[PDB]
């Protein structure tokens, strides 16, 4: 057996109980794995609270240390939760709000709350602490958000340094909203504290100019013969203008014996991008019932 | 003076010359600059005789620490046609990201240009160095008159001098043009009180109650509010300052007020935007104006005029006692060109 | 609704007589806003007699009085004298404590014991 | 705070012009000027 | 218990910074009346006549103005503390500065502090006359010194 | 003589600790009445920027 | 002395309206119409020649030399009174226990 | 006793106080 | 270390040379379990109770 019991060291209301009987089933990360818990471990709002400014990064790195448990009963006095073991075939079920729709075969991720922090934030004030819960995507959409939140970060420091830099409309609508298959959606990023989302950058700026350094050249003299001659249906962000550096660097002639040694080391420090676009643990779902909304799936963490 | 050598490899490429300033702390203390590292510096010059915009650069700002000691820079120059003109303002605005606060800093290019005057391949690693040695030139500002050193780093160059294009006839004379920015917002304002004068003309030389204050009942008292107006006259046309209210306004894209000081008791806070107020002038709308809680102040005490400009370019002038005078800034054409392209 | 009713009866005390009857009475206020007519209902909760409430409906309304009443030094038009009217909806015993409830919120009163008694309108003013 | 009580005969905001602090500041000024 | 027993926490900055003081201070009475703005700054002017700066200035001069600190001196050290002064008690925040009120921003006024340097700008209701007389004649005994 | 015992003999970095514990040794405070070129030899010897 | 001399009020020690109105009749006049400031700590001083916040000597400092006795043990408390109320100089009084 | 606010309470102003304070303001520009 | 490290090859920075680290993953240790200190001939020593081993690949890091 393995189980956890919440104390509700108060008491707890008639709408609360009705507010927290319609979130059965979810996932929330805890403190410690200890059989008996209190109240103040199980918020993700421990770090995510109102009077403050939030901090989507430190709250998503917060994610990846904690251990994550399913709800099963809400009772007026406690909250009995079931834990998730670290190799552990379990069940989750598809509660949560903004319906995606999964399949057998796909790659969970658990994210803190981008789209609406009000949604998963429920407000108990008969112990003065509010509850947050995090939401389970696959890893299409864990990406893309963790994507896109950056380029607000990037574009963010811009404008409020300057505006005369940035023009304010097209801030908007392409710093916050998620492309994805037929829906669009908007971040809630507004105040938000981007201090530890610069300490990210500062680590991109880092492992890209490494990048920039040892390109080889053949893989520039392809974009040249490819950018102005042949019209290929994903080189139409590039149109026949090429960027004019690309061209500055032509000025060397071609060396396979000493390309080797550069694919191999770009190859590289390719293999340690996987350490800044991190996601938290991994769901292998391998069976998924869309008529009950209930996958199946394998923990793994880190 | 890390300062110096940071711009040259970010700033650098975007420009044509980087004047390479050090400001010593008797400019710091005429223009109150207070040296906190949040602080976010932005440069654009307002050319003469051409139209009048470049782009907006950021550029970094380090304190010294101790020969001089002060606040570290680099302006940018831009030879627009292959030469630099005498005089072009390289404009400075200093502002921090949360709080509130925005300075304007500006200098003139003859001030900066006669300053400047006396097999594994491997891979090329070049930092930033302050190796380079500096050579410490004086330079005096034409604006407030505090003295500010130029940095001139060694490196068809010793050959020729820096390249300047004087201005040719017919010409105003170079008192007028250095001061174009003071002699055209000046008659600007000279004009706006022009037609806060003729309203009453129209009206019968009275001031008319637009919001809903009690006035206790003495004559020394009534007479008073009547030299408020006629200082808020004396104040309002020598005010020439490029932060103005209307000049925000016609640099929107929100009502913009700016209260004044009086007698000189108070300094000028000027360009404040009342936001989420809609003047349209119906008496729904002051009740709106009179939440914000300078206006209480303005109407209740005393000694503060209070101007506050709609997005179509008419102003009204509240005086304390709720008494107001709507007046207009006339703005052709012409001129919101040569506004929104120096200004916004 | 509890944003209609304006009780009458509200003392520190700063003593007033008890007695078997406070009625509720109606209220209706011609008035403009926007330049355009239109018109306030609210109610009124006392036991103080006829002859007194005309006189506290009056001091409640008195800004409402003088705002419309500053566009007539241009336009004096007969019709638009008239103001208000104040009608009796009927009895509540005295001491019945009305009971607050809310609905989707909407905060709403109750009357136990309410005795109906239509009377017709008066113009005050 | 409402738009149909605007003109109240007893507003909330009243008029208070201490007229000795006011002559200091036109006599220092005209000085001045 | 002695002073340099009691000197890990004195010297520290948190005890030497009004920018921590004057915040508190904001949210405690947010729209202060800048009334006079008698002693705050130095306006220069060109003039080396001093008799041309000294006749302006008292010629039809018929208000005089105290200001905050002017009116402490003379107060003693039981009238501050009695419940019918607000006004001096309130600007008595901390030990080592002395605060006031700025015009700045708008036509609201704001709260500013100049450091006291010295053991004798603490007023007399805090520091009386027979205090500074007991802390001299303490000078005189450490050094030794002969009058 | 007294007010150089108090004062102490050592030294915080160029500037001694007599400049810096009382004010009657601190010569950035002037004496209300200069006849001579003060003015010039308080800013040669000077880390406080006058 | 009013063919030859002018007063100038310019410090908190030495801005003293009892011997200011000796030395311009003008002086004489403002002290004599409103005898509020009659006192050193009170008197108004020009703003081209002084700012009190912006000072060393800065009130209370002026009111405590108008009420000595002139007491030999005065003198020393003028001493210990420009006393650097600061960081280190509380060392400086804490090793002789002042 | 106070004023009521009505919008219909005037302060005249003088005509030649209006122009010696015109002359001022050329004065000090 | 990166620091000391580009200074003394600021001039010759071959390809090869740009390669610094890598983290492996050794195995995990469960909580409530602290390491006991022992000093072995002295040698102080950490001792692990049921440290479960696993293995990762070497991910360079720079």
């Amino acid at each position: 057996d393995k189980s956890i019991v919440v104390n509700l060291t108060s008491r707890l209301f008639a709408d609360e109980l009705a507010a927290l009987q319609s979130k059965i089933g979810s996932v929330l990360p805890l403190g410690d794995c200890h059989r008996l818990q209190n109240i103040q471990a199980l918020g993700l709002g421990c770090v995510c609270s109102r009077e403050t400014s939030p901090d989507y990064i430190q709250i998503m790195q917060y994610l990846s240390k904690c251990t994550l448990a399913v709800l099963e009963e809400v009772r007026p006095d406690s909250l009995r939760l079931t834990r998730m073991d670290p190799s552990d075939n379990l069940q989750i079920k598809n509660v949560y709000a903004p319906f995606f729709q999964w399949d057998s075969n796909t790659q969970l991720a658990v994210l803190p709350p981008l789209f609406s922090r009000k949604d998963s934030t429920i407000v108990l004030e008969s112990n003065g602490f509010d509850i947050v819960f995090p939401m389970v995507v696959p890893q299409q959409l864990g990406h893309a958000i963790l994507q896109q939140l950056l380029v607000y970060h990037i574009y963010s420091k811009i404008s409020a340094g300057a505006p005369g830099d940035v023009n304010m409309a097209e801030l908007d609508l392409y710093t916050t909203n998620v492309s994805f298959m037929g829906r669009t959606y908007r971040l809630d990023v507004d105040n938000t504290d981007p201090r530890t989302a610069l300490r990210v950058l500062d680590d991109l700026s880092m492992y890209l100019c490494i990048l920039s350094a040892l390109v080889p050249r053949g893989c520039l003299r392809l974009l040249t013969a490819l950018v102005r001659h042949d019209r290929h249906p994903l080189t139409e962000v590039f149109e026949g203008v090429v960027p004019d550096e690309v061209t500055r660097i032509d000025l060397d002639q071609l060396s396979v014996p000493d390309d080797i040694t550069r694919m191999r080391v770009m190859f590289s420090y390719l293999q340690s991008l996987s350490s800044i676009f991190n996601l938290g643990p991994r769901l292998h779902v391998y069976a998924y019932s869309a008529e009950t909304l209930a996958a199946s799936c394998w923990y793994s963490p880190r | 003076m890390d300062a110096h050598a940071i711009n040259e490899r970010y700033v650098g490429p975007r420009c044509h010359r980087l004047a390479h300033v050090v400001l010593p702390r008797t400019f710091l203390l005429h223009h109150a600059i207070p040296l906190e590292p949040e602080i976010i510096f932005s440069t654009y010059t307002r050319f003469s005789r051409s139209p009048g915009s470049s782009r907006r650069l950021v550029v970094c700002g380090k304190r010294v620490l101790p020969s001089p000691s002060g606040l570290a820079l680099s302006l940018p120059l831009f030879s627009h046609d292959g030469n630099f003109h005498p005089f072009d303002i390289s404009v400075l605005r200093i502002s921090c990201p949360g709080s509130n606060l925005s300075l304007t800093v500006r200098f003139l290019y003859l001030s900066l240009v006669v300053a400047m005057g006396a097999p594994p391949v491997r891979l090329s690693f070049n930092p930033v160095n302050a190796d380079v040695p500096a050579t410490w030139r004086d330079a005096t500002n034409v604006y407030s008159g505090a003295p500010y050193y130029v940095c001139v780093y060694e490196r068809e160059d010793d050959w020729l001098p820096i390249p300047l294009s004087f201005p040719e006839e017919p010409v105003p004379p170079p008192p007028s043009l250095v001061f174009m920015d003071d002699l055209f917002i000046n008659t600007k304002q000279c004009d706006f009180v022009d037609t806060l004068e003729a309203a009453c003309r129209t009206q019968g030389y009275t001031l008319r109650q637009r919001v809903p204050v009690a006035i206790p009942r003495d004559a020394e008292i009534a007479d008073a509010v009547k030299s408020h107006f006629l200082e808020a006259c004396l104040v309002l046309r020598g005010l020439a300052s490029e932060a103005s209210a209307w000049i925000r306004a016609a640099t929107s894209p929100a009502c913009w007020m700016d209260v004044l000081g009086l007698w000189e008791s108070r300094p000028h806070t000027l360009g404040l935007e009342l936001r989420g107020v809609n003047c349209g002038g119906t008496d729904g709308d002051w009740l709106e104006i009179l939440k914000q809680p300078d206006v209480q102040k303005t109407v209740s005490g005393s000694l503060v005029a209070c101007v506050i400009v709609t997005p179509a370019l008419e102003a009204w002038l509240v005086l304390p006692g709720g008494f107001a005078i709507k007046g207009r800034y006339r703005a052709s054409k012409e001129d919101l060109v040569f506004i929104r392209g120096r200004y916004g | 609704p509890c944003d209609m009713l304006v009780d009458l009866d509200e003392s520190c005390p700063m003593r007033e007589p008890a007695g078997l009857n406070v009625t509720i009475y109606a209220s209706l206020v011609y008035l403009r806003v926007n330049q355009r007519p239109s018109m306030a209902l609210t109610f009124f909760q006392s036991g103080k007699g006829f002859a007194e409430v005309v006189a506290m409906i009056k001091d409640h309304f008195t800004d409402v009085i003088r705002t419309k009443y500053i566009q007539l030094r241009h336009e004096l038009y007969i019709n638009r004298l008239v103001f208000g009217a104040v009608c009796t909806l009927g009895t509540v015993p005295f001491d019945s404590h009305p009971v607050h409830q809310s609905l989707n919120s909407l905060p709403v009163l109750v009357f136990a014991n309410f005795e109906a008694a239509c009377g017709p309108w008066t113009v005050f003013l | 705070t409402e738009a149909g009580r605007f003109w109240a005969p007893h507003p909330e905001n009243v008029l208070f012009i201490h007229k000795p602090t006011m002559e200091e500041t036109r006599r220092v000024a005209l000085g001045l000027r | 218990f002695g002073y340099q027993n009691a000197l890990k926490s004195i010297c520290h900055p948190r005890m030497h910074n009004p920018t921590q003081s004057a915040q508190a201070l904001n949210q405690a009475f947010p729209d202060p009346d800048g009334g006079h703005g008698y002693g705050l700054r130095y306006e220069q002017t060109p003039n080396m006549n001093l008799f041309r700066t000294f006749h302006q200035y008292y010629m039809g001069k018929n208000v005089a103005f105290v200001p905050d600190v002017a009116q402490k001196a003379l107060v003693t050290t039981e009238d501050l503390l009695h419940p019918t002064s607000h006004r001096l008690l309130r600007l008595e925040v901390h030990p080592f500065f002395d605060f006031f009120v700025h015009p700045c921003p708008g036509a609201r006024g704001s709260y500013r502090a100049t450091h006291r340097t010295m053991v004798g700008n603490i007023p007399q209701p805090l520091a009386p006359r027979e205090f500074q007389e007991s802390r001299g004649a303490q000078f005189d005994a450490v050094t030794n010194m002969t009058h | 003589q007294a007010l150089l015992k108090l004062a102490g003999h050592e030294t915080v970095g160029r500037t001694p600790i007599t400049h810096l514990v009382s004010a009657l040794l601190d010569p950035h405070l002037l004496p209300p009445f200069a006849y001579h070129d003060v003015f010039t030899d308080l800013m040669q010897k000077s880390s406080r920027q006058p | 002395a009013e063919t030859m001399f002018y007063p100038v009020p310019f410090n908190k020690l030495y801005a003293d309206p009892l011997v200011a109105a000796t030395l311009h009749p003008l002086l004489a006049n403002y002290v004599t119409r409103l005898p509020n400031q009659r006192n050193a700590v009170v008197f108004n001083v020009p703003s081209n020649l002084m700012a009190e916040y912006e000072e060393w000597h800065k009130s209370p400092v002026a009111a405590y030399a108008a009420s000595c006795q002139a007491t030999p043990g005065a003198i020393s408390a003028m001493v210990s009174m420009h006393q650097k109320l600061s960081a280190p100089s509380f060392i400086c009084q804490a090793k002789h226990r002042m």
